[PDB]
């Protein structure tokens, strides 16, 4: 049972999430910038609608994005002036152009939920996949929910952890998490 | 023949069972910190080597299932041929030998796995070494080099810090650190995110009062009620208590067995450890004994989180919590020196059939935070075992403490300081003065008279603070209190002065309350300090605080 | 806007309470850390609130939300533990900051080292409940509250941070309602409905003449505009970094007790014991940003903030490392005594050893033969309530009160600014006494409008730079700061051995782990950093890693390694988020080289 | 919001010492009740519980009536009181002290002066005056019946304060009532409470 990994290096965020478009179908993006933290949603093709400007660096840009769907996720962080190391996780064994491909051994892989933060907003966003949670503490936030949220849903990130032996005594660690999808509960 | 030793144990019970101020989650904590070196030991023991010591262990709700060998195989014995052998299982320890080292790291990953499974946020390792079973004390070196080189494998092993990770969009948990995962309710009966972690200990103390049934069936039966009840007293208490003198015998066990056989060092071990438990617990059922009962209060106001060994740990209501310390200190002793398992070993290691234990205890607003309140109990008991260098075993070499039980304590009140350092610098009103003369002695001056520092012990006697406790909630015959409140006062103020000044106050007053007498310390009679290591120190302070923290109930 | 201040004259006998008394004492009043008392910014915020709500009832026809309502929710900010259901908008902060009131700083120093009179401010109020059939005195209802004399004028700092775009007229209902509410405050503290803490609030520069106003006025107000963050700009126009690096040393002395979230658990916050470089960002934007794109140079790493240690022996004070153990009994840096460098000695016969954890280190050198000094952070726990507006009560001890931990005032933390030649240059071609404007008064941290966060920043003369000595034989090791790193998937970590890959890239060597049996090679422990970002709206990331004062030494298998490149990771720090000052690293200390076991520490008006 | 008021009564007037009256601080009976400058004054808690207490005897112990005026800790639909009493400091008249009553047991066998039996009790002389320091927080468009019988009882003298009601002291009697009403509800009763001293009401009617 082995968890593949995939790394690049000096690679811009807008290249990385190109190179990796045909796994990104539908992912979740949640991008790092010093002013905001943002959800996108990939197309079903993987492309984001203003994608070179939104995953642009240079003007209080993207220093780390995250991008999940159900086969796999995309791991960026810049290192240098908006040029980066991208590490994708899959459970499938897969091929990319340019990505180094690893792979770990783990015992087993369980199911773990974070609740978002927020209730469901009295009405969605304007934008289709768009809904609303809310909560006093943090105000609105919108997710890239298809789902229209009923009164009293919550959602939850669903990940999936995978346990390793870290040690040649046998003790073993999560030694990943990836992130899945937002579910409705 | 020849083995391995497999140690494997729970580290960071303080941030596992201290992480949250709430008590259903530290009940669970404790409960998830027992079963994984219990339950969850034996269930692995019976995957990994196809046994029974789970069904041993549940049917007998009790770990002296493992003492005769005709149960727990004497593997040493090629004709009573098994893999395994268990030597020890406690609460956040447990070791074993096994003879295959594929087996030896199996069972290792099977009870690590499970307890990020079933426990997740609990630190758990282990670790096996070689046992040399054709050397006498081979176990004891075995087990000296397995404690040894798990100290130095946690000094770079990968915390349970990085698993349940904020993400910026999660929520938090209403009572940690970590981002909700699900939700629970709050005593009131709301709605609650809460962590998987938190969540799984909740789930977990509801196991917690099958454990202490066989203890008391008084002290938990309504957690909503018991949890309630705490934040609504004035003081809680964090109470620690490690064993004396137990350490001593582990450094030097096959010192003290007798013959040096490894088949003896085993059995003696394993009982010296199985009894120490019975009478950790035993103690504890006299000292509970303390607590009041109120008939509207199903259970008592006490919760065992840590009930063996050396590590008592116990949440209770705080102004009870000074008496429940002595009499289960006192209640201690007196049951180690009836145990055979014990005597023998304490004998030939410090000339008496008792050991001991020091306590440090935390008295504490229920609202403040027990992961801070427990990092003080153990400087207390640190400051507790400075009876080990005053008081000591006439002509040993090296020098060896001896059985003498201590208490140290802290009540928090709002400027005192929360970290023990900075608590006893607020009381140094001066670099000559200490306000404090801590720790408190509980062993019986009785016992106590062929040790060296015998004179040290009664000037640290705690008795010599419970009179004064006492002389200051007495009465005179009007009724009133041979000490009024406004002179207490004053005298507390006078401590913080120059010693002169000081002096000159205590002379004043007690011209005019002649109980106070009864508190000099010079033997003069003109000071409340007496001379104490270079340092005028003062047991009035003390008694000031804790006048209203030795309530008993068993008069 | 501050310069502004609320004088309270007490005129009755005054109590603001701990929540609990003390052995004789039933009820204490709290003290500030000169011992006196004084009524903090959370009561007199509180309480100034609560009269402002009492005003806007009135003006809102008892309408308990309204266009009045939410100019309390404008001035006071929004109450969003109280709020539930899908409240959209982001919960506003006050546009008030109201300080802690304290007695004459006159008044004070003739206190100082005169404890009986320190005392002699508060006297003893008896209470007692009567029986209400026998009519006696009920025994253990008896009862000693702590008051403090009336007479006291106590004074806050008050600055209104209003809206740069705010219409005059709106600054007027401002002033009209922060009058009014001032006025209509009679009582604070503790047992206010049986005539303790009769005061009187009043604002410097608010008169009757603001309550006249709206009065005038109220009728033709409407609600107050929307709240909106102050956005970060970046112009890009930053010249590329070139060596040398400047170190500025600041100077960071806390003024009253400052709260710096360690972990936020429940209803306590408790509080490191050092300053992160990341509360000292929105300085150097405020101070510096004109001239240079601060934002750029953060992306670049061309700015290093560092964290705020305590100060010995002149200099910031060092994570005390993890490979000094004490003996157990007697010893450790706490007793002076029997501090052993498990790097380099063996553990002694027969004694057991603790080892090293919290504290700061002085400065060390090869042939001290004295133990380096240590230094201590004082925190106080501080307590408070959230009242019940309709009872007038907290509803409950466990969801009506809380708790922060704070480093308290007068403590003194030195952190350094690091900026390449490019930005120096750039700075001291527009403002040659740039360095002069390094000197600020401001608010850092958790709840830091109240009664908490209050720092004077000093700015000294350019440092020196980290000179490490180049050894070929053994690489040393000593985290000053957390250090954060990304596992190869780029998940954080707790893995040394990445972080020995990360060195010998970064140095371009190859090291080996030390093998000897009686020292240890590596003492770290993990580090879990759980923050906020308070421009995302949004936690922080969590951040994992390992703490300050971890240590780890290593064989240099082969490659000489080069001493410009270890001074330049001495400054810039490795890891992630160096620029907020996580990555702080020493090498080659002689502390960490050293035998210490035979040494000890060195002995009103 | 803040706690909701429909009136703020303030309710004012002298209290007169119509005997000695004692009330005791902390610091045999020679001490008695001073403030932070020293003088002589009434606590209010004092003055309440002799108010609450007279409060009670009327209502037949009632017990939610009273809380409903004088609050209380248990309740969770109740908490503060809405009656707040201040501390009113004894204005003793001019060429007069603090007086002390030294007084004996009798032994009734001997009929003589009881060995052990002798006291002493400082007493703020009669004709003493301090203020009556009420305000009292109306939530319905009234004045409580309970509390004007409270005012009546002070008017006649009904109420004792301090210690040996039974034995010579504690009588006090309210002249100079004043009601001042507050419609804190409305901006004309708020604006009124910074700026105007309030809507007097006859207290005769």
């Amino acid at each position: 049972k082995n968890l593949y990994h995939y790394h690049q290096y000096e690679i811009t965020l807008e290249s990385a999430v190109d190179s990796c478009k045909n796994h990104l179908q539908a992912a979740i993006g949640l991008l790092y910038s010093p002013q905001k933290c943002e959800l996108v949603k990939l197309d079903n093709s993987g492309k984001l609608v203003d994608s070179y400007n939104r995953l642009k660096f240079n003007n209080l840009g993207v220093f780390e994005a995250r991008f999940f769907n159900l086969n796999c996720e995309l791991r960026w962080v810049n290192e240098s002036n908006g040029n980066g190391t991208a590490v994708l996780l899959s459970e499938s064994d897969i091929t990319l152009t340019g990505f180094e491909k690893g792979l770990q051994e783990f015992i087993t892989a369980i199911d773990q939920q974070y609740l978002l933060w927020g209730e469901p907003a009295k009405h969605p966003p304007n934008a289709d996949g768009w809904q609303r949670l809310a909560e006093a503490r943090i105000g609105k936030l919108d997710i890239p929910l298809d789902n229209p949220l009923k009164p009293k849903d919550r959602v939850f990130l669903t990940s999936e952890e995978y346990i390793a032996e870290v040690d040649d005594f046998g003790n073993c660690a999560v030694i990943d998490e990836r992130l899945i999808k937002l579910e409705v509960k | 023949f020849q083995g391995f030793l497999v140690l494997i144990e729970t580290s960071g019970n303080q941030h596992f069972i201290f992480s949250t101020n709430k008590l259903r989650e530290n009940i669970g904590a404790s409960e998830l910190t027992y079963l994984a070196t219990t339950e969850i030991l034996f269930q692995g023991v019976d995957r990994v080597f196809q046994t029974n010591y789970y069904d041993q262990w549940s049917d007998t709700n009790s770990l002296n299932f493992l003492a005769d060998s005709k149960l727990n195989p004497a593997i040493d014995d090629p004709k009573n041929n098994a893999d395994i052998e268990i030597l020890l299982a406690t609460s956040g320890k447990a070791i074993a030998l096994v003879k295959e080292e594929g087996k030896a790291k199996q069972l290792i990953k099977e009870v690590t796995k499970q307890a990020l499974i079933n426990a997740p946020g609990l630190e758990i390792g282990g670790i096996y070494v070689n046992c040399n079973w054709q050397d006498k004390l081979g176990v004891a070196k075995a087990v000296k080099e397995a404690h040894k080189q798990f100290e130095v494998n946690r000094a770079k092993r990968a915390g349970a810090n990085g698993r349940f990770l904020r993400l910026p969009i999660a929520a938090g948990c209403s009572v940690s650190e970590l981002p909700a995962s699900d939700f629970d309710y709050n005593a009131d009966g709301d709605k609650i995110p809460v962590s998987t972690v938190s969540k799984v200990k909740r789930e977990t103390a509801k196991s917690a009062k099958k454990r202490l049934r066989s203890v008391d069936g008084r002290l938990v039966n309504d957690l909503a009620q018991l949890e309630k009840s705490f934040d609504e007293l004035d003081w809680l208490a964090v109470v620690h208590a490690d064993g004396n003198g137990l350490g001593q015998i582990l450094l030097s066990l096959e010192k003290y067995i007798g013959e040096q056989t490894n088949r003896n060092y085993i059995d003696k071990y394993r009982r010296l450890s199985l009894a120490l438990d019975n009478c950790t617990i035993n103690a504890f059922k006299m000292a509970i004994a303390v607590f009041k009962e109120d008939s509207k209060k199903i259970d008592l106001p006490i919760v065992p989180l840590i009930l063996g060994g050396d590590d008592l740990t116990v949440i209770c209501r705080g102004d009870y919590a000074l008496e429940f310390t002595r009499e289960f200190l006192e209640a201690f002793e007196g049951q180690t020196e009836t145990h055979d398992d014990i005597k023998v070993i304490a004998q030939k290691a410090f000339g008496v059939d008792r050991l001991s234990a020091c306590a440090g205890i935390s008295i504490i607003k229920p609202h403040f935070p027990f992961s801070v309140a427990y990092t003080l109990a153990e400087r207390l008991i640190k400051s507790a075992k400075e009876v080990k260098q005053k008081v000591t075993v006439t002509n040993s070499s090296p020098i060896t403490p001896f059985p003498c039980s201590a208490i140290d304590f802290h009540i928090l009140y709002d400027s005192s300081g929360i970290d023990f350092d900075r608590i006893r610098e607020k009381l140094r009103p001066e670099d000559n003065t200490e306000l404090y003369n801590r720790p408190y002695v509980v062993t019986a001056a009785e016992n106590l008279s062929q040790a060296q520092g015998y004179e040290w012990s009664q000037a640290h006697s705690l008795q010599t603070l419970a009179d004064r406790v006492s002389y200051l909630r007495s009465e005179d015959g009007e009724g009133k209190s041979a000490l009024p409140s406004s002179q207490s006062h004053a005298l507390r103020t006078a401590l913080y002065l120059e010693k002169n000044e000081a002096d000159a106050q205590y002379s004043l007053i007690s011209q005019r309350y002649k109980i106070l007498k009864n508190f000099a310390e010079d033997g003069e009679n003109k000071s409340l300090f007496h001379l104490e290591n270079g340092k005028y120190v003062t047991r009035f302070l003390d008694a000031l605080d804790a006048k209203d923290f030795f309530a008993n109930a068993n008069h | 806007m501050r310069g502004i201040e609320i004088t309270i004259t007490m005129q009755s006998d005054w109590h603001v309470g701990t929540g609990m008394g003390r052995g004789e004492l039933d009820s204490v009043v709290q003290r500030d850390g000169d011992n006196l008392p004084y009524i903090p910014g959370k009561t007199l915020t509180g309480i100034l609130r609560d009269s402002c709500e009492q005003v806007a009832l009135g003006l809102d026809n008892g309408q308990t939300r309204g266009l009045w309502h939410g100019w309390i929710n404008f001035i006071f900010g929004d109450q969003p533990a109280l709020a539930q259901g899908a409240i959209e908008p982001e919960p506003r902060p006050a546009l008030i900051a109201i300080g802690s009131a304290h007695l004459d700083p006159k008044l004070k120093a003739a206190f100082q080292g005169k404890k009986q009179l320190q005392e002699a401010i508060a006297f003893m109020k008896p209470g007692v409940a009567i029986d209400a059939i026998t009519g006696t005195a009920k025994k253990d209802f008896l009862r000693f509250e702590e008051v403090v004399r009336l007479g006291a004028k106590l004074t806050a700092e008050v600055e209104l941070n209003l809206p740069d775009n705010l219409s005059e007229t709106n600054k007027k209902v401002i002033a009209g309602i922060l009058a009014s509410g001032a006025k209509l405050t009679e009582r604070l503290g503790g047992k206010r409905r049986r005539g303790n803490g009769r005061c009187e609030l009043k604002f410097s520069g608010y008169s009757d003449q603001q309550i006249q106003w709206l009065k005038d006025n109220y009728q033709s107000v409407d609600q107050p505009p929307k709240y909106q963050q102050n956005k970060l700009q970046s112009a890009g126009d930053n010249p590329e970094q070139q060596p040398p690096w400047h170190i500025i040393p600041l100077t960071i002395k806390t003024l009253s007790p400052v709260v710096l979230p360690a972990r936020t658990v429940g209803n306590v916050v408790e509080c490191l014991d050092y300053i992160p470089g990341r509360y000292l960002l929105g300085y150097i934007h405020k101070t510096l940003g004109e001239y240079f794109d601060v934002s750029q140079a953060i992306a670049a790493g061309d700015l290093i903030i560092t964290n705020a240690t305590i100060k010995i022996d002149g200099k910031a004070g060092r994570a005390t490392p993890f490979c000094l153990f004490g003996e157990k009994l007697d010893g450790g840096l706490g007793k002076g005594k029997g501090v052993y460098n498990r790097f380099q000695e063996s553990e002694p016969d027969g004694i057991q050893l603790k080892g090293e954890r919290g504290g700061y280190v002085g400065q060390f050198e090869q042939e001290q033969r004295n133990l380096p000094n240590t230094g201590k952070i004082n925190s106080e726990l501080f307590t408070h309530n959230t009242i019940q507006d309709d009872v007038q009560r907290p509803t409950s001890d466990v969801g009506g009160v809380y708790s922060y931990e704070a480093i308290i005032a007068g403590q003194t933390f030195v952190a350094e600014l690091r900026l390449p030649d490019s930005l120096v240059k750039q700075i001291t071609s527009k403002n040659k006494n740039w360095q002069a404007q390094l000197k600020a008064t401001i608010r850092i941290g958790q709840s830091k409008k109240d009664q908490y966060g209050k720092i004077e920043v000093t700015s000294g003369n350019s440092a020196d730079l980290p000179k490490p000595t180049g050894n070929n034989k053994t690489l040393s090791i000593w985290f000053l700061s957390d250090i954060l790193l990304r596992g190869d998937r780029l998940n954080f970590n707790a893995t040394p051995d990445d972080l020995k890959k990360y060195l010998e890239n970064a140095l371009d060597i190859k090291l080996k782990e030390r093998s000897d049996n009686d020292l240890i090679c590596i003492a770290l422990r993990s580090q879990r950093t759980e923050s906020w970002q308070v421009r995302w709206g949004l936690p922080r990331p969590s951040l994992v890693g390992w703490q300050a004062g971890s240590c780890l030494i290593y064989d240099i298998e082969s490659g000489t390694v080069n001493a410009e490149k270890l001074q330049e990771l001495m400054i810039t720090g490795i890891g992630d988020r160096c620029t907020e000052g996580y990555g702080q690293i020493g090498f080659n200390d002689p502390l960490l080289s050293a035998s210490l076991g035979k040494l000890t520490a060195k002995p009103s008006n | 919001m803040a706690r909701k008021v429909t009136t703020r009564w303030k309710i004012t007037g002298t209290l007169i010492a119509e005997t000695p009256l004692h009330i005791g601080g902390v610091g045999t009976d020679l001490a008695l009740a001073v403030n932070g400058a020293g003088e002589y004054y009434v606590p209010g808690t004092s003055l309440a519980g002799a108010l609450r207490g007279w409060m009670t005897q009327l209502l037949n112990n009632d017990e939610s009536q009273i809380k409903d005026l004088w609050g209380d800790h248990l309740d969770a639909k109740r908490g503060a009181s809405f009656v707040i009493v201040d501390d009113a400091v004894i204005h003793i008249p001019n060429n007069a002290d603090v007086e002390i009553r030294e007084g004996v047991g009798i032994d009734r066998h001997f009929g003589t002066a009881a060995n052990g039996f002798k006291y002493s009790r400082a007493v703020i002389p009669k004709g003493s005056k301090f203020k009556l320091p009420l305000t009292f927080d109306s939530q319905d468009d009234g004045l409580p019946n309970a509390l004007i019988q409270l005012l009546c009882a002070l008017e006649a003298g009904d109420i004792r304060l301090g210690a040996a009601k039974t034995r010579g002291l504690g009588r006090i009697k309210l002249d100079d009532l004043k009601l001042k009403s507050f419609a804190l509800d409305k901006p004309e009763g708020i604006f009124s409470a910074l700026l105007d001293q309030g809507k007097k009401l006859d207290w005769n009617q």
